[PDB]
Protein backbone atom coordinates (compact mmCIF):
# COMPACT_ATOMS: atom_id res chain seq x y z
CA UNK A 1 0.00 0.00 0.00
CA UNK A 2 1.20 3.44 -0.91
CA UNK A 3 2.09 5.47 1.80
CA UNK A 4 -0.42 8.13 1.29
CA UNK A 5 -3.53 5.88 1.32
CA UNK A 6 -2.20 3.54 4.25
CA UNK A 7 -1.77 7.04 6.20
CA UNK A 8 -5.36 7.64 5.24
CA UNK A 9 -6.49 4.29 5.99
CA UNK A 10 -5.56 4.15 9.33
CA UNK A 11 -7.24 7.70 10.38
CA UNK A 12 -10.04 6.27 8.49
CA UNK A 13 -10.79 3.01 10.23
CA UNK A 14 -9.24 4.11 13.91
CA UNK A 15 -12.13 6.90 13.74
CA UNK A 16 -14.69 4.08 12.49
CA UNK A 17 -14.47 2.94 15.83
CA UNK A 18 -16.13 5.99 17.40
CA UNK B 1 -1.04 33.42 2.80
CA UNK B 2 1.58 30.63 3.99
CA UNK B 3 2.37 28.26 1.33
CA UNK B 4 1.57 24.86 2.98
CA UNK B 5 3.47 21.32 2.78
CA UNK B 6 1.81 18.29 3.53
CA UNK B 7 2.04 17.65 6.94
CA UNK B 8 -0.45 19.96 7.47
CA UNK B 9 -2.62 18.83 4.65
CA UNK B 10 -4.88 16.37 7.17
CA UNK B 11 -5.76 19.01 9.40
CA UNK B 12 -6.33 21.34 6.74
CA UNK B 13 -8.85 19.06 5.01
CA UNK B 14 -9.72 18.68 8.72
CA UNK B 15 -10.43 22.10 8.97
CA UNK B 16 -12.06 22.31 5.77
CA UNK B 17 -15.45 20.12 6.85
CA UNK B 18 -15.46 20.64 10.34
CA UNK B 19 -15.60 24.18 9.96
CA UNK B 20 -17.86 24.52 7.00
CA UNK B 21 -21.59 25.73 7.40
CA UNK B 22 -23.10 23.49 5.01
CA UNK B 23 -23.44 19.45 5.83
CA UNK B 24 -20.17 17.88 3.59
CA UNK B 25 -19.90 14.16 3.78
CA UNK B 26 -15.97 14.12 3.02
CA UNK B 27 -13.43 16.22 1.49
CA UNK B 28 -10.43 13.92 -0.18
CA UNK B 29 -7.45 15.80 -1.62
CA UNK B 30 -5.63 14.42 -5.18
CA UNK B 31 -2.52 15.04 -5.30
CA UNK B 32 0.01 15.38 -8.36
CA UNK B 33 2.69 12.34 -9.53
CA UNK B 34 3.67 12.17 -12.69
CA UNK B 35 3.86 8.90 -14.91
CA UNK B 36 6.50 8.74 -17.65
CA UNK B 37 5.83 6.88 -20.54
CA UNK B 38 8.98 5.06 -22.39
CA UNK B 39 7.24 4.74 -25.69
CA UNK B 40 6.37 8.04 -26.32
CA UNK B 41 8.35 10.15 -23.95
CA UNK B 42 5.56 12.08 -22.34
CA UNK B 43 5.38 12.78 -18.85
CA UNK B 44 2.04 12.91 -17.92
CA UNK B 45 0.70 14.21 -15.07
CA UNK B 46 -1.42 11.86 -12.90
CA UNK B 47 -3.75 12.53 -10.20
CA UNK B 48 -3.88 10.27 -6.95
CA UNK B 49 -4.76 9.94 -3.57
CA UNK B 50 -2.65 11.95 -1.37
CA UNK B 51 -5.64 12.21 1.47
CA UNK B 52 -8.72 12.52 2.86
CA UNK B 53 -11.16 13.29 5.58
CA UNK B 54 -15.04 11.73 6.47
CA UNK B 55 -17.08 13.09 8.39
CA UNK B 56 -20.21 10.98 6.91
CA UNK B 57 -23.30 11.60 9.23
CA UNK B 58 -27.65 -2.40 1.22
CA UNK B 59 -28.54 -5.97 1.17
CA UNK B 60 -26.48 -9.03 3.38
CA UNK B 61 -24.44 -9.93 0.53
CA UNK B 62 -23.04 -6.54 0.06
CA UNK B 63 -22.99 -6.07 3.83
CA UNK B 64 -20.91 -8.82 4.25
CA UNK B 65 -18.52 -8.44 1.61
CA UNK B 66 -17.84 -4.72 2.86
CA UNK B 67 -17.34 -5.79 6.40
CA UNK B 68 -14.90 -8.75 5.41
CA UNK B 69 -12.91 -6.17 3.18
CA UNK B 70 -12.81 -3.62 6.89
CA UNK B 71 -12.00 -6.76 8.58
CA UNK B 72 -8.88 -7.68 5.59
CA UNK B 73 -7.81 -3.91 5.99
CA UNK B 74 -7.84 -3.38 9.72
CA UNK B 75 -5.71 -6.91 9.75
CA UNK B 76 -2.83 -5.40 7.05
CA UNK B 77 -3.00 -2.21 8.53
CA UNK B 78 -2.18 -3.22 12.07
CA UNK B 79 -21.32 -2.37 12.35
CA UNK B 80 -22.60 -1.35 9.32
CA UNK B 81 -20.95 -0.05 6.15
CA UNK B 82 -22.75 2.80 4.60
CA UNK B 83 -22.36 3.77 1.24
CA UNK B 84 -20.86 7.07 1.66
CA UNK B 85 -18.14 5.64 3.59
CA UNK B 86 -17.61 3.14 0.76
CA UNK B 87 -17.32 5.40 -1.88
CA UNK B 88 -14.95 6.97 0.15
CA UNK B 89 -13.04 4.21 0.84
CA UNK B 90 -13.04 2.68 -2.77
CA UNK B 91 -11.62 6.28 -3.88
CA UNK B 92 -8.10 5.83 -2.24
CA UNK B 93 -7.53 3.98 -4.79
CA UNK B 94 -8.61 5.85 -7.81
CA UNK B 95 -6.64 7.44 -10.11
CA UNK B 96 -7.08 9.96 -12.92
CA UNK B 97 -4.93 11.04 -16.20
CA UNK B 98 -4.67 14.68 -16.48
CA UNK B 99 -7.74 16.22 -18.13
CA UNK B 100 -9.80 13.04 -17.59
CA UNK B 101 -12.27 12.41 -15.16
CA UNK B 102 -13.91 14.75 -12.49
CA UNK B 103 -10.30 15.61 -10.77
CA UNK B 104 -8.47 15.38 -14.24
CA UNK B 105 -10.81 17.62 -15.88
CA UNK B 106 -10.60 20.21 -13.01
CA UNK B 107 -6.81 20.16 -12.74
CA UNK B 108 -6.36 20.51 -17.06
CA UNK B 109 -8.29 23.28 -16.93
CA UNK B 110 -7.84 24.71 -13.39
CA UNK B 111 -11.13 24.74 -12.78
CA UNK B 112 -14.26 24.87 -10.59
CA UNK B 113 -16.38 22.13 -11.25
CA UNK B 114 -19.50 22.38 -8.87
CA UNK B 115 -21.83 19.81 -9.54
CA UNK B 116 -24.97 20.56 -7.21
CA UNK B 117 -28.16 18.11 -7.38
CA UNK B 118 -28.60 14.05 -8.64
CA UNK B 119 -29.10 15.15 -12.48
CA UNK B 120 -26.21 17.58 -12.43
CA UNK B 121 -24.05 14.31 -11.21
CA UNK B 122 -25.43 12.12 -13.91
CA UNK B 123 -25.94 14.26 -16.51
CA UNK B 124 -22.32 15.61 -16.31
CA UNK B 125 -21.02 12.31 -18.65
CA UNK B 126 -18.29 11.81 -15.77
CA UNK B 127 -18.21 8.62 -14.27
CA UNK B 128 -16.61 9.86 -10.79
CA UNK B 129 -19.76 11.70 -10.52
CA UNK B 130 -22.03 8.96 -11.56
CA UNK B 131 -20.68 6.74 -8.96
CA UNK B 132 -21.19 9.30 -6.42
CA UNK B 133 -24.41 9.79 -7.10
CA UNK B 134 -25.08 5.67 -6.91
CA UNK B 135 -23.43 5.90 -3.56
CA UNK B 136 -25.92 8.27 -2.55
CA UNK B 137 -23.83 11.84 -3.35
CA UNK B 138 -26.10 14.57 -4.93
CA UNK B 139 -23.31 17.42 -4.82
CA UNK B 140 -19.59 16.85 -5.90
CA UNK B 141 -16.89 19.67 -6.48
CA UNK B 142 -13.69 19.69 -7.63
CA UNK B 143 -11.68 22.89 -7.31
CA UNK B 144 -7.87 22.90 -8.49
CA UNK B 145 -5.47 23.66 -6.74
CA UNK B 146 -1.44 24.58 -6.94
CA UNK B 147 -0.43 21.09 -5.88
CA UNK B 148 -3.58 19.14 -7.18
CA UNK B 149 -7.33 18.72 -6.55
CA UNK B 150 -9.84 19.73 -3.75
CA UNK B 151 -12.93 17.36 -3.55
CA UNK B 152 -16.00 17.78 -1.86
CA UNK B 153 -19.20 15.93 -1.51
CA UNK B 154 -22.59 15.31 0.01
CA UNK B 155 -25.44 13.75 0.23
CA UNK B 156 -27.52 17.18 0.43
CA UNK B 157 -28.21 19.36 -2.60
CA UNK B 158 -25.50 22.18 -1.35
CA UNK B 159 -25.42 25.51 -3.56
CA UNK B 160 -21.65 26.93 -4.00
CA UNK B 161 -21.34 29.95 -1.43
CA UNK B 162 -19.06 32.51 -0.85
CA UNK B 163 -17.87 31.31 2.66
CA UNK B 164 -17.16 27.82 1.55
CA UNK B 165 -15.20 28.76 -1.53
CA UNK B 166 -13.02 31.81 1.30
CA UNK B 167 -12.69 28.82 3.25
CA UNK B 168 -11.00 26.05 0.44
CA UNK B 169 -8.78 29.80 -0.37
CA UNK B 170 -7.49 29.66 3.07
CA UNK B 171 -6.52 26.73 3.33
CA UNK B 172 -4.76 24.70 -0.19
CA UNK B 173 -2.01 26.69 -2.35
CA UNK B 174 -2.95 28.84 -4.99
CA UNK B 175 -1.15 30.26 -8.08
Amino acid sequence: LPIARRASLHRFLEKRKD
Amino acid sequence: QPQFNEDTLQQRLQALIESAGENWTYAIFWQISHDFDSSTGDNTVILGWGDGYYKGETNTAEQEHRKRVIRELNSLISEEVTDTEWFFLVSMTQSFVNGVGLPGESFLNSRVIWLSGSGALTGSGCERAGQGQIYGLKTMVCIATQNGVVELGSSEVISQSSDLMHKVNNLFNFN
